[PDB]
RNA sequence: GCUAAACCUAGCCCCAAACCCACUCCACCUUACUACCAGACAACCUUAGCCAAACCAUUUACCCAAAUAAAGUAUAGGCGAU
RNA sequence: AGCUACCUAAGAACAGCUAAAAGAGCACACCCGUCUAUGUAGCAAAAUAGUGGGAAGAUUUAUAGGUAGAGGCGACAAACCU
RNA sequence: UCCUCCGCAUAAGCCUGCGUCAGAUUAAAAAACUGACAAUUAACAGCCCAAUAUCUACAAUCAACCAACAAGUCAUUAUUACCCUCACUGUCAACCCAACACAGGCAUGCUCAUAAGGAAAGGUUAAAAAAAGUAAAAGGAACUCGGCAAAUCUUACCCCGC
């Protein structure tokens, strides 16, 4: 049984929904937008 | 000949005879200004200038004085979807020489007023099409593309 | 293609509200 | 490297390569002293062309022609049409020897024919 | 001569033609078509056979199969299952609408009853002299197979020979007497070649 | 990108055919029979397989023993390193000793 | 002479020549083989003729008139050619047994093959022959395990077409389900 | 100096090194026929 | 709004069952795929090593013809590792 | 061993000037690569320009063949063997 | 107007790779691209010899005179056998080995100077720095590790290895 991950989509905007109002690429990419958002939280 | 086994030969034996022969040739029209009495033909890899001249005097009776051969190599330049060479063919070209001063000139065999037929032709798919484009018109400049349909 | 329903189910669904808020109904 | 995938002919190679092979004609001599080709008119072959005038049969048939069931010959079918009738009548006239089948056209060998079925020695 | 991809997709243009060479180039992988598997045997329809479209907006309606698909299970009833395209129609020109029909499936089309004029089942049955015809599985009245234009499409009765055709008094004439001797023998005898020279024993291995 | 735009054909399950409506009959065919079969006997798969339980390396070398004449070489020699890899894993290897 | 490569002058031009059928196997067997000797010549010339044409039409960039019937000469000279071979085979069966016109042999090649060797035809006997005793009609025992990798290579390939036909049958049934009976 | 032109083509050495003739030569030689015949390449020789 | 994105088939995997594979006319061991000459040339013969032993040097499992069990027992071994 | 090291068979090239015994000198073709600059993802995975060493010889070079990794080959640089 | 390495042939290699037509659009910018159709013709070249015995001391170098050593590429006869006569293959190109339409590699003949073969500048401006040159007052190695490079066209010596 392959198992694969489906709704990473949705993992992906729960941090991006938090970076939409910073600036520059750690406002979309989450490699750098879930840095920025644990340091804003 | 081709695609048979020839009897082997050994001195004091018989003549070699082919009673049905496979040799299929075409006449061609030649690609560049020729003599008068040379007739270029395209004949099998396995025919020899020898059995061309037999062929041709014996088959269709036409006095031979010269026979010359050459091999064209056909292009293996071409590449298919898979980016595999496709091979034209090669093929072996024959220039036969009539020998009572009898010359050749290949014939027309595409006469234009021929292609032409004079017998008219009724048929209903095609009238409709020429009909129909000659009803239609170019919309008027002065309509400013307002519909014509409307009697109104 | 991935196997499963869910995620795919659940991906319309997002689809859908932002038809609504992209072309408010009246 | 060179190209492995094309066909290998007589049109590739250094000279001595390329004069040696062939495309496929059959020889018709040797050579001698002095690259002296010696052709044997014996190994010419020589076609057998025969008198067309007055010939009926054309290159297409008539679509008005029946339909015929396909009956491939067979070794029993032309025994039984070329054979059958001489050895059948002279059974019954008693002079069918079992011993004598060259009368009714077997040939126990064939060497010594022009012609012979096996090995075949003879062109289309 | 035949150039057929393995799932090659069959439709209303024939294989090879102009218009099958644009749709399926050399390169086309699509998703194969699931057809029913209908023996040969087991197919009843016909050109020229009358049947009555069961579904789509000509549904009720009755007409001819004027084209048969094996592969796909089709027919084309002539006039029906119709939508309508543009036709000739260039940059300036706009074109000739004309209608053109879509294919059914033998599902959605059935034959038709010999008198009652009614969609009928078929079953294929034996006559009395062993012949394969389609019975009509509700009256019994047998269907018969039309005679739709030979695919050649010679007409063996407006044929005349031409003059490099043969006769067939010619062509069903027996010259042909049974004889144990080969063509090589019997054209050397004929046209009179004599041969003295006996032919030497060759090694064969 | 990843997630697909279109809902996937349903997924109509029929939990009364006839594999699911008939399934585990005969598992207590030892207990209601008189023990003339054992439950086991009604596995069915590779003749390696049926009745027995092993890790990994069991299994290839059970394989191997039971069926590794009637391999095909490629095979039998993935096979030979398989355990041979699992033999060094599971001897030398780990965070227990 | 030259003019019996082309078609009659009358027919230079027209889009279409009418022909009539291909001589069918049965037709040819009621002939002899004198007549079969004649037709065959009338179908070369006819070939011949045809094959020109057909190559003028691609020198011209036009289609070849009534293609057909370049068609119909190639299967009227290939049934000639099977009622002659029926004959001579039918004749080489009842005076000698033998079921091939050319000698041969099933031999072992060099790569532990089984393969049908045609003889040919020499002048000296074949243990006098160098080039002949350069092949080897024999594999030695390294090929073995080369014989057995080709053999699992060839169930491999069996196995699955076999495999893929039991699933595609599977799909079938699943999409018509009315197909089971 | 420079490198990269190793390959000096001739026909007659390409096909005394690595041709049919001298791949059946030698036992070794005809297992590595039969190695490109199992592996299915077109060319198996040169 | 572009570039894109999305897809469900092709086939494949593991089992089971069953012991597979030829010439198709012509060509092909010589420079394979090359119609056609005076030869003799002929096959067999212990794997090793990485690695483990925390070095390494004796030693270090490798289907060999019934699943299970006897048994990791008798036994072998720088009596160590195994 | 189509490069390169060495070898075998059978080829080829070497102008002019001086001197005239010639592994003599000057000097082209040709072979090499001293020094400088350039270039350093180049034109080039070693080049270009100039300047150089040799240039009838232990010369240079085309062709085919030979020696094979526990090895070859080596005017030993542990060189060279795609 | 300017260049000229060159160039033309053969060999080897390569294998249709700037012919025509129709397409698209031609090329590190703007056909050598796609598809069809053509094409290289043997005298040059390649492909060769019936047997058995036997014969074959005396270079080449303008081969003469001289003079050599490293001592060399060119030859038959005898007797048998031997009527039979022009097959087969190469023949194109703007080309090959260098991942390239690569300043490299590439044998022979002939011309070289050319009758043959080619174009250093896309347009502009005319800063630095950089590259390649030419010229340079007075001085003339004061430069520098060293006269390196340039210029000129020198002398004498020391070490090492003949
Ligand atoms: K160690
Ligand atoms: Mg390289
Ligand atoms: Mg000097
Ligand atoms: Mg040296
Ligand atoms: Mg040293
Ligand atoms: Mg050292
Ligand atoms: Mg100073
Ligand atoms: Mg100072
Ligand atoms: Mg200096
Ligand atoms: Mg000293």
């Amino acid at each position: 049984l392959r198992n694969r991950v489906t709704d990473r989509y949705f993992r992906i905007q729960e941090v991006l929904k938090h970076a939409r109002h910073f600036r520059g690429r750690k406002n979309r990419c989450y490699r750098l937008a879930v840095r920025t958002v644990i340091r804003a939280f | 000949a081709r695609n048979v086994v020839y009897p082997l030969y050994r001195l004091g034996g018989p003549q070699l005879r082919v009673f049905r022969t496979n040799f299929f040739i075409q006449l061609v029209r030649p690609g560049v200004a020729q003599p008068e009495d040379t007739v270029q033909f395209r004949i099998p890899m396995e025919m020899t200038r020898v059995d061309l001249r037999n062929y041709l005097e014996g088959i269709y009776n036409v006095p031979v004085a010269a026979v010359r051969t050459r091999v064209q190599h056909g292009s293996n330049k071409r590449r298919d979807h898979r980016n595999v060479r496709i091979k034209k063919p090669d093929y072996k070209v024959a220039y036969v020489q009539l020998a009572h001063g009898q010359t050749f000139t290949f014939p027309d065999l595409f006469p234009e007023k021929d292609e032409s037929p004079e017998g008219s032709a009724a048929d209903d798919l095609y009238s409709m099409l020429e009909e129909e484009r000659q009803q239609r018109q170019s919309s008027d400049p002065r309509r400013g593309g307002v519909p014509s349909w409307f009697g109104l | 293609v991935k196997k499963g329903f869910r995620a795919a189910f659940r991906f319309q669904k997002e689809l859908e509200r932002q038809r609504l808020l992209r072309c408010p109904p009246p | 490297g060179a190209d492995r995938m094309s066909k290998w002919t007589s049109k590739r190679g250094p000279r001595s390569f390329r004069g040696r092979k062939g495309r496929g004609a059959k020889g018709i001599g040797f050579l001698t002293s002095g690259w002296r080709f010696v052709q044997i008119k014996e190994m010419v072959p020589e076609f057998v062309v025969p008198d067309l005038t007055g010939f009926k049969l054309k290159p297409y048939v008539s679509y008005l022609a029946p339909e015929s069931e396909e009956t491939p010959l067979t070794a029993a079918q032309l025994f039984s049409e070329a054979v059958a009738p001489a050895i059948e009548k002279d059974f019954k006239d008693g002079t069918f020897d079992p011993d004598n089948l060259e009368k009714y056209g077997f040939e126990p060998t064939q060497e010594g024919k022009l012609f012979q079925l096996y090995p075949r020695n003879f062109l289309r | 001569k035949v150039t057929l991809p393995p799932h090659y997709r069959y439709g209303m243009s024939p294989p090879g033609s102009v218009a099958d060479k644009r749709k399926n180039p050399p390169w086309i992988r699509r998703r194969p078509v699931v057809v029913e598997p209908i023996s040969d045997e087991d197919w009843y329809l016909f050109c020229g056979d009358t049947v009555e479209i069961l579904e789509g907006k000509d549904a009720g309606k009755q007409g001819k199969v004027v084209q048969v698909i094996r592969q796909r299970n089709w027919v084309v009833v002539g006039g029906l299952n119709t939508h309508y395209r543009y036709i000739g129609k260039t940059m300036d020109y706009r074109g000739t609408m004309i209608p053109s029909e879509a294919p059914l499936l033998h599902r959605q089309v059935k034959l038709v009853d010999p008198m009652d004029r009614k969609p009928t089942e078929i079953e294929w049955r034996f006559t009395e002299a062993g012949e394969r015809v389609r019975v009509s599985t509700r009256s019994g009245r047998i269907i018969p197979k039309p005679e739709f234009p030979r695919a050649d499409g010679i007409v063996p009765e407006t044929w005349i020979d031409g003059p490099k055709d043969t006769s067939v008094e010619d062509a069903l004439e027996r010259t042909y007497v049974p004889c144990l001797k080969t063509l090589q023998e019997e054209v050397m005898e004929a046209m009179g070649i004599k041969e003295t020279r006996k032919y030497k024993k060759v090694y064969w291995y | 990108i990843g997630i697909r735009l279109t809902l996937p054909p349903p997924k109509v399950v029929d939990r009364w055919n006839e594999k699911r409506a008939m399934f585990g009959v005969y598992d207590n065919i030892g207990i209601l029979g008189n023990f003339e079969k054992h439950p086991k006997e009604l596995i069915r798969g590779p003749i390696w397989l049926r009745g027995w339980k092993g890790n990994e390396l069991q299994r290839c070398i059970r394989k191997r023993k039971m069926v590794g004449s009637r391999m095909f070489a490629d095979d039998l020699h993935n096979l030979n390193k398989r355990i041979r890899y699992l033999y060094k894993h599971f001897n030398r290897h780990g965070k227990f000793r | 002479g030259l003019e019996e490569f082309f078609d009659d002058p009358k027919n230079w031009g027209q889009e279409k020549v009418k022909s009539g059928a291909a001589w069918t196997c049965q037709q040819l067997r009621n002939k002899s083989n004198e007549d079969l000797h004649k037709l065959w010549y009338v179908l070369l010339k006819e070939r011949n003729m045809l094959l020109t044409l057909e190559q003028e039409a691609k020198r011209q960039r036009l289609p070849m008139p009534s293609p057909e019937r370049l068609d119909k000469v190639v299967d009227s000279m290939d049934a000639l050619d099977k009622v002659v071979q029926e004959r001579e085979d039918a004749l080489r069966l009842l005076q000698t047994g033998q079921e091939r016109a050319r000698p041969g042999a099933w031999r072992r090649d060099i790569f532990g093959r089984i393969i049908w060797h045609k003889f040919k035809q020499w002048v000296i006997p074949w243990h006098l022959n160098k080039r002949y005793n350069r092949k080897r009609f024999f594999a030695l025992p390294y090929v073995d395990h080369f014989l057995r990798l080709e053999r699992e290579k060839r169930a491999r390939i069996k196995a699955r077409k076999e495999n893929l036909e039991r699933k595609k049958a599977k799909i079938l049934l699943k999409k018509f389900p009315h197909l089971a009976e | 100096k420079a490198r990269g032109n190793e390959y000096q083509p001739s026909n007659i050495k390409r096909k005394n090194k690595h041709g049919w003739v001298r791949r059946l030569s030698t036992p070794a030689g005809v297992q590595v026929i039969l190695r490109r015949m199992l592996k299915g390449r077109k060319s198996l020789s040169h």
